[PDB]
């Protein structure tokens, strides 16, 4: 089990662990969270009480670092900051611990939430999507754009998601115009899969990871990209058996922990009602559509 | 975006553009079989490509062969019409493209987008305004070349005549507005107001009768009352 720091908890704040959260008060005694299951990326993250405005938070991969928080009186955030002092790092921890300083990250033995969310998300492609290399974890927030965004402006803070547009010459083969703007499975299986992502765990680690940073951050563009990766399978006549099989298992928890209050906002009418009816898939997500039929009957 | 009256001169500046109609492209007889079903029978149908400035009307004839063997031919028309309008475009001179293209219905939007993705400087645009095109079939000669038709065929007609030689393209343009919409709420008297006086003829290299100034002040005034009329006739008013 590994161990999240703290330095204290100098303003009031909402913290954010995977799909936990708790509240901290200001100066109370706080020295961080332990018990973190090891073999998982994990993100944590922070909603100030003074301004509900900007989440923030940190991916990161307990097996990539030792990693504390610091609150930073200056910029005004919670950082995230690697100590290569390993030895220093047990002594601290344990000193706290011992003192009884910290929260247990609260997982049930029957849970596999975490793990159905996470499933294909990789620290190596995240760092690729959040470029700041100096950095083993990586910084998200509510408000930055991604790089499709941004073409339609500071590309340091972007998110370089993949570029998915369904009317481009790469979506559309000349001469196939009408074939492959109904069937896009030429995009999805040869452009996509093949040429980009390489396999289909990329891509559904990339798709994952757009709905966490949607649903943990209220970043919009995220909620795109998510929308955009289900679009293009549904809108494909020929997907392979187990990407299908798995984008239902995927798509199941993600509906599954949404949380009930948001559902009107990150949730898109128009490609779910496509890939639940309309289109190719429209018989294959039965668990997706049985969860979504009987938690969110109004959006459909 | 979208055209409409607001905006309704903005046809008639320098842009070169081109309305599409693709309301005539896919046409059907439906008749019953022997077994007592019902099938329909494809004729011949049109693409209505026209520059409302210069009148130039670029008619696209769409034989029935080619839907042999297709299926969803309401779909894949509007998808061959943005095949056939793109194709235009590109047997044309740079300066002579289209700076827009405005389609009659927004169904063929994305149809046209997809095969225009080349031309990233054309704008495809919609409009809400209601215009008759559809009733190009019932210009006699147009109909003519399109039901004589044995292979795909693309013919090329002024559909103003020599009126620009007399008025303007917006004037031009709102005669031919009013005698199609005239044609298409009651063709048959339509028809008779243009061909009643026998002296009046239509030239063999032109579409509409060879009237003079006045006498285009009485046929405007006789399509409106017909337009009216059955517009009563229909709302009983
Ligand atoms: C910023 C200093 N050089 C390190 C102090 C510190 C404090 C709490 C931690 F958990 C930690 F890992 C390091």
């Amino acid at each position: 089990m590994n161990t999240v720091p703290f330095t204290s908890a100098p303003i009031e704040v909402t913290i954010g662990i995977d799909q936990y959260s708790f509240n901290v008060k200001e100066n109370q005694p706080f020295h961080g969270i332990k018990d973190i299951p090891i073999g998982h990326v994990h993100v944590i993250h922070f909603q100030h009480a003074d301004n509900s405005s900007m989440r923030y938070g940190y991916w990161f991969d307990c097996r990539m670092g030792n990693f504390y928080i610091q609150y930073d009186p200056k910029d005004g955030l919670y950082k995230m900051m690697e100590e290569r002092d390993g030895a220093k790092f047990e002594n601290i921890v344990h000193n706290f611990k011992e003192r009884q300083m910290m929260v247990s990250y609260p997982k049930i033995d029957e849970d596999d939430t975490w793990y159905n969310l996470t499933e294909f998300v990789q620290m190596d492609k995240i760092r690729k999507i959040v470029r700041k290399d100096e950095n083993q974890f990586s910084y998200v927030d509510s408000s930055m754009t991604t790089v499709q965004e941004n073409e339609l402006s500071d590309p340091a803070h972007s998110l370089n998601y993949t570029v998915i547009n369904f009317k481009s010459r790469e979506a559309i083969r000349p001469g196939h115009e009408m074939e492959d703007f109904l069937d896009k499975s030429y995009y999805l299986n040869t452009v996509m899969l093949q040429g980009i992502f390489k396999n289909s765990s990329n891509y559904f680690g990339e798709l994952q990871f757009a709905f966490l940073n949607a649903m943990f951050f209220g970043n919009y563009g995220s909620s795109l990209q998510w929308h955009a990766m289900i679009e293009l399978i549904c809108s494909s006549a020929t997907v392979p058996k187990h990407m299908l099989d798995k984008l239902d298992e995927i798509l199941y928890y993600q509906i599954k922990t949404l949380p009930e209050q948001y559902s009107d906002i990150l949730l898109n009418e128009r490609v779910w009602n496509i890939c639940l009816y309309s289109s190719f898939q429209k018989n294959s997500l039965h668990n997706t559509e049985k969860i979504m039929e009987n938690k969110y009957p109004e959006l459909l | 975006g979208a055209m409409n009256s607001s905006n309704y001169a903005e046809l008639f500046n320098n842009d070169i553009k081109l309305f599409v109609d693709d309301t005539n492209v896919y046409r059907v007889t439906v008749h019953k079989t022997f077994e007592g079903n019902v099938a329909t029978k494809a004729i011949n149908g049109c693409i209505f490509t026209l520059n409302p400035k210069t009148g130039h009307l670029f008619l696209k004839i769409i034989h029935t062969s080619v839907w042999a063997g297709q299926k969803r031919l309401s779909q894949l028309a509007k998808w061959k019409t943005a095949e056939e309008v793109s194709a235009l475009v590109r047997s044309l001179p740079k300066e002579e493209q289209p700076k827009q293209i405005i389609v009659t219905r927004k169904a063929m939007l994305d149809p046209l987008e997809v095969h225009m993705l080349d031309f990233p400087n054309i704008a495809i645009r919609p409009t809400e305004l209601r215009l008759p095109f559809s009733a190009a079939m019932s210009i006699d000669k147009l109909s003519d070349v399109v039901m004589k038709a044995t292979e795909p065929q693309m013919v090329l007609f002024n559909i103003y005549d020599d009126w620009l030689d007399r008025i303007s393209s917006y004037t031009a343009f709102s005669r031919l507005t009013l005698l199609l919409r005239a044609l298409k709420t009651n063709e048959e008297s339509a028809k008779m107001i243009l061909l009643s006086d026998p002296t009046i003829t239509i030239k063999s290299y032109h579409l509409w009768p060879s009237f003079t100034d006045e006498q285009w002040i009485t046929i405007e005034s006789q399509m409106r009352d017909l337009i009216l009329t059955e517009y009563g006739r229909k709302y009983n008013v």
